[PDB]
RNA sequence: CGCAAGGCUGAAAAAUUGACGGAAGGGCACCACCAGGGGUGGAGCCUGCG
């Protein structure tokens, strides 16, 4: 199994062994440690944990269950720790995703993302994109449609796009810790899928984001369509000739 | 109950004008780009220099 | 290299489609499509701008 | 809360004792004695608040009546763009007020034997009204001069290397009206953060005294000052040695706020004699009195006295730099590491020191005979946050 | 006064890096070119 | 301190620094005095006469 | 008038700018303020300074014009949002602080 | 180096960790310090995923590199006794 | 106040890392080749 | 790597050609006269500026 962030997972580390739930974190490209949220296979990724301090560069070994039923391969994950700290910087991606209301050449009108001219006016200035690549601008908030905006983007967007503005919110991680006092007795909090089966409720899945296969026509576009003043201004050895 | 329950609109990836409350963007602390230089504001030190 | 990648480092990303709510606007354009528009565009444009200068 | 503490004696050596190893403390009862100023001291408040701003995580709360505080500390991250300031390379600012008697260097001692175990750089920045960068009469503070070249080299025996330590000073300033004031803005970037300092031995005999250099400042006096004070330290130390070199240094006045005023006017004399053993040097310091106006040439045969005494005094390491080496030894590797002190040296806040690492739970020392060999064993913490790339 | 030190004892002392301790036409045708 | 470069100078007495640096007279300040009761509440005034036939207080 | 012509009157009535006189016209004047007066002269003869509206009051109601400055304005207010915005942008994730009371 | 084919170093420190482009060379190159002679050497890790692998203070076999920094001549072969590319593979764990 | 602060600050921080990864790039560099190039002296020789 | 990189010090002239005017006479101007026209300013809405 690949295994999840927020779900618990038990660490030993040092001389102790903690059961403790982590968020798993790439280092975007060395800028910014978004948040993952699952662990890659095959891939080191950073995790982070609220557990006891340990001095750096100290291996570590990471099981799920200390249940002898398991049919294979009891321990989970392995690695180091790279370092100790308070208040790590976490963050996740949120898109605010919206949709174009009327579209001029270049100034669209942007309805399903924002509530507010307030909210508008926090977003005032910015880099909001399309999902083709248009890049824009968040210009003015709009009056009577109360939410709506006017955004500047780079060339004309269609009424199929969809209007995305990629911010990042932080995501904190919690700050629970079991110890795995096994001599004495302990209770070990289950995983996503063991609570999910227990408690009967199904897994969230949404049919916009189960991925299909697109059936794409071949793009035809409509022939030159010269003004009449300019057909009829230019001249003899570059007139148009239509029967 | 925490991991079993909904997941909140800013741990949601795409959070369209429909899932969240009404004025809920002035409550978070957001990094975003912007577009563009903004134009210098004419304050009493540029005037002077 | 080449031959320093997994096969699940080569393995293809899949694209998403437009929502089923918002089906009937046509397709999802995306940097494809995005590309054949905007060629399109500035070949028109190229042809109307060297008429106008004619 | 947990570990408790008493008095005001060795109060920042408890609170980076603290820090350092991770104890919570709880200290009680600062001025129990004085009706007129309980409480804490604004010299006291201003490195609480320093200690909060390089530390991260770290919670101190002061009382209602001011003589207990409470303090759990957190790690020592330093200037992180994202926590302490905007950029990796910027200076934290740390304002100190017009109402501070005591020198800079009661902030910077403790600063710099705190700063190797930090996780990203240090780039401190003193300014404000009272930084005054001389030395005080006060609880009689080292100076910027004396600070620097007395007690880093001692950093650069223990391997923690001043090829990146940057001490700069942009303004002077002495005490001024009274001991209250200051206004020489300084900055320190420690660059250099190991992770476990070497247990050094300094146990040959530091015999031979080669040279004696130092520096002669004036800031807002004549600059004939100091050449008057250079001509007495070379008039008391020319019976003993062919070079003694003191420095000549003037700066015109800083400028504080109350329309602003020149404050700071004053004149001080440190002396630095070099062993050509090893790194073995003796400082001594002298300042005018703040109101007073006295001779030149009696403050530089007061420090030229004041030298000499040291010299007779002093073992290897003299008794103002004393903790600082001791605490160092006593954060390095699980190993002994040997001090050789002079009878003479042992003084009521090295003694405090031992108590407060017996306390703390750092092993104790052994003293034996060789002037005394000091031996501690190392508690092999070191710095608890550094990414190991 | 002899406190005048060096320019290079002024610059290892009062700089802002603390002293570290671990330290002690002949010929014609040479003319034409 | 009243020099013949037509300006006098106020020095604090301790530390002696100057206080200001004053030029006050179109030629060379021949004498200066203060009054020397502060009973009046005024002891930190002084006059200064120069050869160009006048005094300042 | 101009600005330039009434600008130069002001400064002949103050005396900063007019011929240069002798040494009697000089033992006339120490025979016989402007400081004060320049300070109004440059903050008139610089209007822009301040925002002012050029009609004047709408009803006169008689009882016993600077309306207000843009520019120290504006860099109060950047220096109130330096103390703020850019104090929190910096310790976004900074836990824990003193806790004085006092 | 030496008179021999491989030597081996500690790993001093993976200069450029902080490099953006993922396979670049300032990213893949690390400074290990050479147990024989004593000097700090630049090597390849082979690969920007195969640099998680190098830790700092680890007993590092390096060969020569024959074939965007031109010159560093050293490339990783083997980290702690265990082939780097067994260990990128995922064939044998990491005996530290 | 946050446009002008987040532009100012991108500024900087990209202008430092690049004068730093320049500086690296060039110092390696800079001694790989050395002894590259004296080792081909050396080897050159035999 | 070397020089730059040592504090009679402590914040706020030129002129044989220059400084300022006055009187007379011209030219121009919907920031002037003359002849008219039109806004704003009264009530409500709201961008913006303070």
């Amino acid at each position: 199994k690949i295994l999840k962030t927020g779900d618990p997972l038990i660490f030993s580390l040092g001389w102790r062994r903690f059961q403790t739930l982590p968020i798993y974190s790439i280092w975007d490209n060395r800028t910014r440690n978004r948040m993952l949220k699952y662990t890659p296979e095959h891939m080191h990724c950073f995790g982070t944990f609220w557990g006891p301090l340990i001095a750096p560069n100290t291996s570590f070994c990471c099981f799920q269950s200390f249940s002898a039923s398991n049919p294979g391969f009891r321990i989970a994950a392995t690695g180091t720790v790279l370092s100790v700290d308070e208040s790590t910087e976490i963050v996740k991606k949120l898109k605010l995703v919206g949709t174009p209301w009327k579209i001029f050449k270049n100034t669209a009108f942007i309805k399903d993302m924002f509530n507010s001219s307030l909210e508008i006016a926090k977003f005032e200035g910015a880099a909001i994109r399309t999902v083709s690549g248009i890049r824009g601008q968040i210009k003015r908030a709009l009056s009577k449609p109360e939410g709506y905006f006017r955004a500047t983007f780079e060339d004309k967007i269609l009424l199929s796009d969809i209007v995305i503005l990629k911010a990042w919110y932080p995501v904190k991680p919690k700050q629970f810790y079991n110890p795995a006092t096994n001599l004495i007795g302990w209770q070990s909090m289950r995983l996503t899928g063991e609570i999910r089966r227990a408690e009967n409720i199904p897994t969230p899945q949404n049919p916009n984001s189960t991925y299909r296969k697109i059936e794409r026509p071949e793009r035809h576009f409509n022939p030159l369509r010269v003004p009449k003043n300019l057909a009829a201004e230019l001249p003899f050895k570059s007139q148009i000739v239509q029967t | 109950a925490e991991l079993v329950a909904k997941r909140a609109w800013t741990l949601a990836g795409e959070a369209t004008a429909a899932d969240r409350p009404v004025n809920s963007l002035l409550g978070e602390d957001m990094e975003f780009d912007h577009v563009g230089k903004p134009v210098p504001v004419v304050t009493e030190e540029v005037s002077e220099s | 290299m080449s031959s320093l990648r997994h096969a699940i480092q080569r393995r293809a990303h899949k694209e998403r489609a437009q929502p089923l709510e918002r089906q009937r606007l046509g397709i999802l354009e995306k940097k494809k499509d995005y590309r054949l528009r905007a060629r399109d565009y500035k070949k028109k444009q190229a042809v109307l701008k060297s008429l106008r200068q004619k | 809360e947990f570990l408790r503490f008493t008095g005001h004696r060795a109060f920042t050596q408890r609170l980076v004792l603290a820090t350092l190893y991770g104890r919570p403390i709880h200290i009680s009862k600062i001025r129990s004695s004085s009706a007129t100023n309980p409480g804490l001291a604004p010299h006291e408040i201003s490195f609480l608040r320093l200690l909060e701003s390089v530390t991260n995580g770290s919670i101190i709360d002061v009382s209602y009546s001011g003589t207990t505080i409470t303090y759990q500390p957190g790690l020592i991250t330093g200037t992180v763009p994202g926590m302490n300031a905007s950029l990796s390379s910027d200076a934290i600012e740390h304002v100190i007020p017009a109402t501070n008697t005591r020198g800079i260097t009661y902030f910077l001692i403790p600063l710099a034997l705190l700063a190797p175990f930090s996780k990203a750089h240090l780039n401190v920045r003193f300014t404000g009204p009272g930084v005054i960068t001389s030395a005080t009469h006060g609880a009689r503070d080292l100076s910027i001069d004396t600070f620097r070249t007395a007690v880093l080299p001692l950093y650069g025996l223990f391997g923690i290397p001043p090829a990146r330590i940057e001490l700069r000073v942009l303004q002077r300033s002495c005490a001024g009206p009274g001991g209250k004031g200051g206004g020489g803005i300084v900055e320190m970037r420690f660059a250099s953060q190991v992770r476990l300092p070497k247990t050094l031995h300094l146990n040959r005999r530091p015999g031979k005294v080669r040279r004696i250099r130092g520096v002669a400042y004036c800031t807002g006096v004549a600059a004939s000052h100091n050449n008057r004070m250079i001509t007495a330290a070379r008039g008391v130390l020319n019976q003993l040695v062919s070079d003694v070199h003191i420095a000549a240094q003037y700066d015109p006045a800083p400028l504080v706020a109350e329309q602003k005023k020149k404050t700071g006017i004053g004149f001080g004399l440190s002396l630095v004699a070099e062993t050509s053993a090893e790194g073995v040097i003796y400082a001594a310091d002298e300042v005018a009195p703040p109101e007073g106006g006295v001779v030149p040439e009696d403050i530089g045969e007061k420090c030229a006295y004041q030298l000499l005494d040291v010299i007779a005094q002093g073992g290897c390491v003299m008794a103002a730099s004393a903790p600082t080496v001791l605490t160092l030894m006593a954060m390095g590797s699980e190993d002994v590491g040997r001090l050789r002190l002079g009878r003479r040296v042992v003084s009521p806040e090295l003694l405090e020191l031992a108590r407060d690492l017996k306390a703390f739970g750092a092993a104790s020392w052994g003293i034996r005979d060789a002037d005394l060999i000091v031996s501690v064993k190392g508690t092999g913490v070191g710095n608890v946050g550094r990414k190991v790339a | 006064a002899d406190g005048k030190m060096s320019k290079q004892e002024l610059k290892v002392y009062l700089s802002s890096r603390p002293p570290d301790p671990t330290r002690k036409p002949e010929d014609s045708a040479e003319l034409l070119a | 301190t009243s020099s013949a470069d037509k300006n006098i100078r106020i020095w604090g007495l301790d530390f002696g620094d100057c206080h200001k640096a004053l030029f006050g007279h179109q030629d060379s300040i021949l004498q200066v005095a203060f009054i020397p009761h502060n009973s009046d509440g005024n002891g930190h005034y002084f006059f200064s006469a120069s050869k160009d036939r006048t005094i300042k207080y | 008038g101009s600005q330039l012509k009434r600008l130069k009157a002001s400064l002949r009535e103050q005396g900063l700018i007019g011929p240069q006189k002798s040494k009697k016209q000089k033992r006339q004047n120490a025979n016989d303020q402007k400081a004060e007066a320049l300070k109004s002269i440059r903050e008139q003869f610089n209007p822009f300074q301040f925002k002012t509206n050029a009609r004047g009051p709408k009803f006169e109601v008689t009882t016993n014009v600077i309306k207000g400055r843009p520019e120290l304005s504006r860099a109060r207010s950047e220096e109130k949002r330096r103390q703020t915005i850019l104090v929190e942008m910096q310790r976004r994730n900074k836990v824990g602080g003193i806790i004085d009371r006092r | 180096f030496g008179g021999s084919s491989h030597a081996k170093g500690i790993v001093l420190e993976k200069v450029g960790v902080e490099a953006k482009q993922p396979n670049s060379a300032i990213r893949k190159c690390v400074r290990v310090q050479l147990i024989k002679n004593g000097k700090k050497v630049t090597a390849f890790v082979p690969n920007d995923g195969c640099l998680n692998f190098v830790d700092e203070n680890d007993e590092v076999l390096l060969a020569g590199f024959g074939r965007d920094i031109p010159g560093v001549r050293f490339k990783v072969v083997k980290v702690s006794g265990v082939g780097l590319l067994a260990l990128w593979k995922e064939k044998k764990e990491k005996p530290r | 106040f946050i446009r002008r602060e987040q532009l100012r600050i991108k500024k900087e921080k990209d202008e430092a890392y690049e004068k730093k990864f320049k500086r690296i790039i060039a110092e390696i560099q800079n001694e790989e080749g050395r002894a590259a190039n004296e080792y081909a002296r050396e080897k050159a020789a035999r």
